[PDB]
């Protein structure tokens, strides 16, 4: 929409939580958690596939 | 609300005409510029408790801590009103020790 803006990866997950009506503050208290979710589900998928 | 439906960027409003065997659309859209740079901070720590941003982002010239809306700039100071308290903050990254100003206090006196 423009011209594009740097913008940390974190507070794009927090916006992208506050889309779907759970507040930011659930994701700055278990980011690991999701981040090795993540990657796990990645993984899994590459095996999948 | 669906992007890049009507127009390159936020959308507004169109107008419809006439055509020879078809019809043409005039999309009205909104598109900013003239962008800046700054350095940001997810939270706010204090009195060894957390503070988040309603419905705004931290941010700093260098010197002082403010929050504005997330499309367009207009920096306003840090009251009580427009932020909210969760917890207590050890386990957030990216914390940075400031003071929460609230206009209780000096309008008690
Ligand atoms: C960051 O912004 C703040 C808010 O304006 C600046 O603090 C004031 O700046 C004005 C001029 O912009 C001065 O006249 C005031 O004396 C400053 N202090 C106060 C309490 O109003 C601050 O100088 C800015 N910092 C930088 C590096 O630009
Ligand atoms: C932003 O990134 C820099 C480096 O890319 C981080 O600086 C590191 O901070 C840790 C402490 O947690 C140190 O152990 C490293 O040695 C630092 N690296 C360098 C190159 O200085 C910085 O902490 C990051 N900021 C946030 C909020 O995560
Ligand atoms: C923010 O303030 C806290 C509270 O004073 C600082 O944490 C202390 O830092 C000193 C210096 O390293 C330690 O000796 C203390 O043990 C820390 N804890 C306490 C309770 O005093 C912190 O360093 C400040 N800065 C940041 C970036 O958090």
């Amino acid at each position: 929409a423009g011209a594009a803006l740097q913008i940390p990866f974190a507070m794009q997950m927090a916006y992208r939580f506050n889309g779907i009506g759970v507040t930011q503050n659930v994701l700055y208290e278990n980011q690991k958690l999701i981040a090795n979710q993540f990657n796990s589900a990645i993984g899994k998928i590459q095996d999948s596939l | 609300k669906r992007v890049d439906f009507c127009g390159k960027g936020y959308h507004l409003m169109s107008f419809p005409q006439s055509a020879p065997h078809g019809v043409v659309f005039l999309h009205v859209t909104y598109v900013p510029a003239q962008e800046k740079n700054f350095t940001t901070a997810p939270a706010i720590c204090h009195d060894g408790k957390a503070h988040f941003p309603r419905e705004g982002v931290f941010v700093s010239n260098g010197t002082h801590w403010f929050v504005t809306q997330r499309n367009f700039y207009e920096p306003q100071i840090i009251t009580t009103d427009n932020t909210f308290v969760s917890g207590n903050c050890d386990v957030v990254i990216g914390i940075v020790n400031n003071t929460v100003y609230d206009p209780l206090q000096p309008e008690l006196d």
